[PDB]
């Protein structure tokens, strides 16, 4: 009960722990890291509280009770420990640099919900995903002041960790003081804010958000979208004191749901008790909710040869009016998908759709936000008025559906934000988007079951195109080549529509008949794109009436509303007037 | 109150002295300083490994402690040089001290540039983002009491502050002429783009330069500063003060490993002939044809030898490439294996990078109301590749300003009262999709997406690929597509997709990366039999102008030879072969007659 032998506690459990077996040898895995890490330039080490706990139960017990003191202290023994291990440090080297201990453990997650005050100062670990980065800055931790009138001085004047203020005596003149930057002691600092994971939110409930504080090492790992789980200190300035930070670089069900979802897979009807299972709710609907049911399912996102990825999403538009219940279809399917973020064109929100960075000047610092589109990663992206984007976000959508990745640049540098998010769209009536829409339309199994097959099917089958499919869409594409319009990209698209398909019935390859599906799909969407073209047509007939406005116009010479007036009048669409007055502009 | 004398800094400063005081010795610094006299400059560089061997302590205490031990430094170098030349030490008040040599672990970049640095001299590598305007600074502040006829004098140095007044209210008025102001400047370094993982954020760090280090930096210049790294006066807005700013070389070289070289050296050997071919086929193996197209990618990756006459002229080494296309063809795709290839390549847009755009900017700080000339894409893509997509949505702003970068590669900018000149030599690979797509055969490429036809003058080689709806091409694109689309990794037993993740004959593609960027160092040279070849091939393509793309001129002539250059580069020859000609002119050829 005495802090000097807690520190020696530690100090033994850190270089005289053992693992491994009599064959592999006793070796000092903390020992050897800590060699390693001041050997290099990390001065940081991994804890894992199993192995702490398998050593002395009680020094777990006491970092869960009070963490910051005996973390403390376990800083202190690492120092110590890496200090005799490497006593003999070259010239110059010779002076002792702090270790930041890092901890991890195998406890199971907590619910960020499940969060009590009592728990306040109490190791917590907590899952999450992170909505907003902090840019790194500079905090002191020892500082010393000096007495203006007096001169007396107060070195080294230790500042607790965290989000707190300053202390500044009241006197040897009075209060004022001046910090003495010189002798100040500094280290990194960041403010994150992490968000409860799109699995866990409660039905209509806004997720909850914290502040993470890292400072050392363990800062400036993580960048904004990352699904992440956090060891640290429930902390009330409200926020958390970061300690330990995984990042799910890759990946992140009872076998009473694999069985059922086999049965539903082995069902003939499966994609017509899907289609028709979807949104019984709701009226009006016909072959729509099959091209919903592709979407969630989504296709295969692939690995090329030469190492580039393709979407594997597929991006679904419905064009057409207000009145129709595409509000409450989104809502539903938003519900539905696994993880699904339903938002607006005018959603208001600082990041938008996507990511953007903002100075705040209640720090007067830039802080980087995920939009939308980098928080439902993985997931579905449902987007009323998509034609209301602002115009960043009308810039970054175009690389957001291409690429998948949202692009910040700060001069030379840039950011990416993996964005794997298959987009469902809702608009009255820029255009350059539209060629990049896998499709464009215009106007029983519980929902809770329905969200655990398509989770479950997206996480275990990823489908492939079988050769006699391959085939048989190959020729197709030829077909529709020379009746015609149809582009590569709406290959690659019926392609993606084809693995949806295929992935609905878990099959390893997809059939020619799940392309003939897919093809009748795509043919609903090419004959309703004929039928767009006369209602957008952005198209050899669009291009020679352009050339009848531009030679009409060079007639006329060589007001402005008059003139639009007038050539409206003449049956040229507006935008198209407006597109050649751009290029005339440019010429 | 007063410190009478100190032991340390006694000591410091006689060993200092002593070690300047190289005469007994090689007498290397000695002749520095000199030198410096005789130059009349007043900043010494010195080898901080000189520093160690001489004496390993001192050195580590001048590293590990900045402030005082440059302090100690400054004076000795002072008393140096008056004991050389009183009158010189006279001229100028205070003689500053550069550091150099290796750092063991102080040397770092912005991204490693942890805050354990602080008060500790550190030498950050980067590249300059953000300059300040040279702006005077008072360090010393004279006054003139008439009243009292008193000479009041003020510091302010690191420390309503300007003295105005006597204590009794006595008017106090300003010497200028005696009173010292210094020059000086503020920029930001940023950590080289190309080694630089999109994972993290920006990792930028400010520097301060006074005296002569003021204007020895720009904007989009790759350089190394060694300083003190400081924490401004109360949360710390961190900044590092410049004792020595140098400028490396931007081509810099592939240090690699000794084994890549070797690789490299093999491979070169192994066929020379179809070394380039065979980069070509691999340079984007998920796009099918397109051949032509590739291998002027290629010789754009390698690029050309810049030549520089004895009068001024800067005959640009680099190759600009323009791809014109209907909509649904791989421009795009294209770009991003560019990007992925290129030793130092920068993406953009059009519109460029927000607020600078494309070319250098000037900008409000609008955080303290200072002006800043901030470089754009194009100045940091120097000695390098920006690689332009809808390069027909350039603003109008953006359309007049890279024909200057084009033409002369420099950007000059005199706005704001502010005046720069940036270099801006860089490789250009443009994308821009034919308005209202379906491309027409009837007009001009300029009349097609509109350029003034002098920006398509300017570009070397202007590649239009239609998306013809021939039954064999397209069974051929539709093969290769699908082909690439069922294919499976070695390992995979036909089951789940790549798990989402957290972090964002053919030849590997970091492998062409290793290995263009080694072939770029190598400088080919013309040779008389490859001189009558494009000589006689120039003439020939002129005679083939009789028939009515752009007109073969002296612009085309330069394109061949900086052509040739490039895929002589290729094959690492130290001379241009007819082989390199050839290759160049049938490239031509193809791009000017389909
Ligand atoms: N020759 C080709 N081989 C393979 N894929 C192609 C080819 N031409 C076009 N594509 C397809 O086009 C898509 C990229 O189009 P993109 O370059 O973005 O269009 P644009 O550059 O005209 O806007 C890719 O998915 C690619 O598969
Ligand atoms: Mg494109
Ligand atoms: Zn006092």
């Amino acid at each position: 009960a005495r802090k000097s032998q807690l520190q020696r506690r530690f100090k033994e459990f850190l270089r005289q722990y053992r693992v491994g077996t009599d064959r592999t040898g006793f070796t000092f895995k903390y020992r050897d890291e800590l060699k390693r890490h001041y050997n290099l330039g990390e001065y940081w080490i991994e804890v894992e509280m199993e192995d702490l706990a398998s050593f002395d139960e009680d020094l777990a017990d006491y970092l869960y009770k009070q963490p910051a003191e005996h973390l403390q202290l376990l800083e202190e023994a690492a120092k110590e420990v890496a200090d005799e291990v490497t006593r003999p440090r070259p010239s110059g080297e010779e002076v002792l640099q702090d270790i930041q201990v890092m901890l991890k453990s195998d406890a199971s997650p907590s619910s960020i919900r499940s969060l009590k005050s009592d728990m306040m100062s109490h190791l917590v670990k907590i899952p999450g995903i992170i909505i907003a980065a902090s840019a790194v800055r500079a905090k002191a931790t020892r500082i010393s002041i000096q007495c203006r009138s007096c001169r007396n001085t107060l070195t080294n004047i230790a500042m607790r960790p965290g989000l707190e203020g300053y202390a500044l005596p009241r006197k040897c003149p009075l209060d004022p003081y001046f910090i003495m930057p010189d002798k100040c002691k500094c280290v990194d600092f960041q403010t994150l804010k992490l968000q409860e994971l799109p699995d866990a939110v409660p039905h209509g409930e806004m997720p909850r958000h914290m502040q993470l504080y890292c400072d050392r090492y363990l800062c400036d790992k993580v960048v904004p979208g990352n699904r992440v789980t956090i060891m640290g200190i429930y902390s009330i300035k409200s926020y958390i004191r970061v300690l330990g930070i995984q990042v799910d670089t890759d990946g992140s069900v009872s076998p009473q749901e694999e069985e059922e979802f086999r049965r539903l897979a082995a069902l003939p009807n499966v994609y017509e008790v899907i289609s028709k299972s979807i949104a019984p709710s709701i009226f009006g609907g016909t072959d729509m909710k099959k091209a919903i049911a592709c979407l969630l399912f989504g296709g295969s996102r692939k690995r090329l040869p030469d190492g580039l990825t393709r979407r594997g999403d597929i991006n679904l538009l419905m064009l057409g009016d207000p009145g129709t219940a595409k509000s409450q279809l989104l809502k539903f399917v938003e519900k539905c998908s696994p993880i699904g973020v339903y938002t607006s064109g005018k959603g208001s929100s600082a990041a938008g759709l996507t990511a953007s960075v903002m100075r705040d000047p209640s720090s007067r610092n830039f802080i980087m936000e995920g939009g939308a589109m980098v928080l439902a990663d993985g997931g579905v992206v449902c987007i009323d008025e998509f034609d209301k984007m602002r115009e960043d976000d009308r810039v970054a959508i175009h690389e957001a559906m291409e690429q998948q990745t949202i692009s910040i640049a700060k001069a030379g540098i840039t950011t990416t934000l993996n964005s794997r998010c298959s987009v469902l769209a809702a608009a009255n009536s820029m255009p350059t988007i539209l060629s990049r829409f896998d499709m464009i339309f215009i106007v029983e199994i519980d929902l809770a079951k329905l969200k655990k097959f398509i989770a479950y099917c997206r996480v275990k089958c990823g489908p492939r195109l079988s050769a006699e499919a391959a085939e048989k869409l190959k020729n197709r594409y030829i077909i529709m080549r020379s009746g015609a319009p149809i582009t590569v990209r709406q290959l690659e698209a019926i392609v993606r529509i084809a693995e949806a398909l295929s992935k609905m019935k878990l099959q390893p390859f997809a059939t020619e008949a799940d392309v003939e599906e897919a093809l009748r799909l795509f043919q609903v969407s090419t004959l309703d794109a004929a039928l767009s073209g006369t209602l957008s047509g952005v198209s050899q007939e669009d291009q020679e009436m352009l050339s009848r406005i531009e030679k009409q116009l060079k007639r006329r010479f060589a007001s402005e509303h008059s003139i639009i007036k007038d050539f409206t009048k003449q049956k040229y669409p507006e935008h198209a007037i407006h597109k050649v007055l751009q290029l005339m502009l440019r010429r | 109150t007063v410190v009478l004398d100190d032991v340390e800094l006694r000591e410091a400063q006689r060993d200092y002295l002593d070690f300047l005081d190289d005469e007994e010795d090689q007498g290397i610094y000695q002749s520095k300083v000199r030198e410096l006299i005789s130059d009349n400059q007043y900043r010494l560089i010195v080898n901080v490994n000189d520093l160690r061997r001489k004496n390993e302590k001192r050195a580590n205490r001048l590293l590990n402690n900045a402030f005082e031990e440059l302090v100690a430094f400054q004076r000795a170098l002072k008393d140096f040089v008056a004991s050389i030349d009183a009158t010189y030490a006279k001229q100028y008040e205070e003689f500053y001290v550069g550091l150099e040599g290796s750092f063991g672990s102080k040397h770092v970049s912005p991204r490693t540039l942890t805050s354990c640095f602080l008060s500790c001299v550190v030498c950050v590598e980067g590249i300059v983002t953000k300059c300040s305007l040279v702006r005077p600074k008072v360090v010393r502040s004279v006054h003139y009491c008439p009243a009292t006829k008193k000479t009041i004098e003020r510091r302010y140095s690191d420390l309503s502050v300007y003295p105005t007044k006597d204590e009794e209210n006595n008017p106090l008025e300003t010497e200028y002429g005696l009173s010292v102001y210094k020059d000086h400047q503020t920029i930001t370094i940023q950590e080289m783009p190309e080694k630089a993982p999109a994972g993290q954020l920006p990792r930028s760090v400010d520097v301060i330069l006074d005296d002569d280090l003021v204007d020895k930096a720009k904007p989009g210049d790759r350089v190394q500063v060694v300083g003190t790294y400081r924490c401004l006066p109360g949360t710390f807005r961190t900044v590092l003060i410049a004792c020595n700013v140098k400028q490396m070389s931007k081509d810099a070289q592939p240090s690699f490993s000794a084994e890549d070289i070797a690789k490299i050296k093999k491979f070169s050997k192994t066929r020379s002939k179809d070394i380039f071919d065979q980069l070509a086929k691999s340079l984007a193996p998920s796009i099918h044809g397109h051949d032509y197209v590739k291998k002027a990618i290629l010789c754009l990756l390698l690029g050309g030898v810049e030549r520089d006459l004895e009068n001024g002229s800067h005959i640009r080494g680099d190759i600009n490439i323009l791809l014109i296309g209907d909509p649904s063809v791989a421009k795009s795709q294209l770009l991003r294996y560019v990007l992925c290839t290129a030793p130092r390549a920068i993406p953009t847009t059009g519109r460029g990078s927000s607020g600078v755009g494309l070319t250098a900017a000037v900008t409000t700080d609008q955080e303290t109301g200072e002006r800043r000339l901030e470089a754009g894409a194009m100045v940091l893509a120097d000695r390098g590749v920006v690689c332009i997509d809808e390069f027909d949505k350039m603003s109008d702003m953006d359309r007049t300003a890279i024909h200057e970068v084009m033409e002369q590669g420099r950007v000059t900018i005199a706005k704001a009262g502010i005046h720069a000149r940036l270099n801006a030599r860089c490789s250009v690979l443009a994308a821009a999709n034919p308005v209202y797509g379906r491309y027409d055969q009837y007009k001009t490429p300029m009349e097609n997406i509109g350029l003034q036809d002098s920006l398509l003058s300017r570009f070397d080689l202007l590649f239009i690929m239609l998306d013809q709806m021939d039954p064999e091409q397209d069974r051929e694109i539709s093969d290769h597509v699908l082909r690439m689309h069922r294919y499976r990794a070695p390992g995979e037993q036909d089951g789940d997709a790549m798990p989402l993740g957290s972090a964002v004959k053919m030849v590997s593609a970091a492998f062409m990366k290793k290995y263009i960027h080694v072939a770029k160092i190598i400088k080919p040279v013309l040779t008389q039999e490859s001189a009558t070849y494009i000589a006689e091939e120039y003439s020939r393509l002129r005679s083939q102008d009789s028939m009515s793309t752009s007109p073969v001129t002296a612009r085309t002539l330069e394109t061949l030879i900086r052509l040739a250059t490039a895929h002589a580069k290729a094959r690492m020859s130290k001379t241009v072969d007819l082989q390199d000609a050839e290759e160049a002119v049938e490239l031509v050829q193809y791009a000017y007659f389909k």
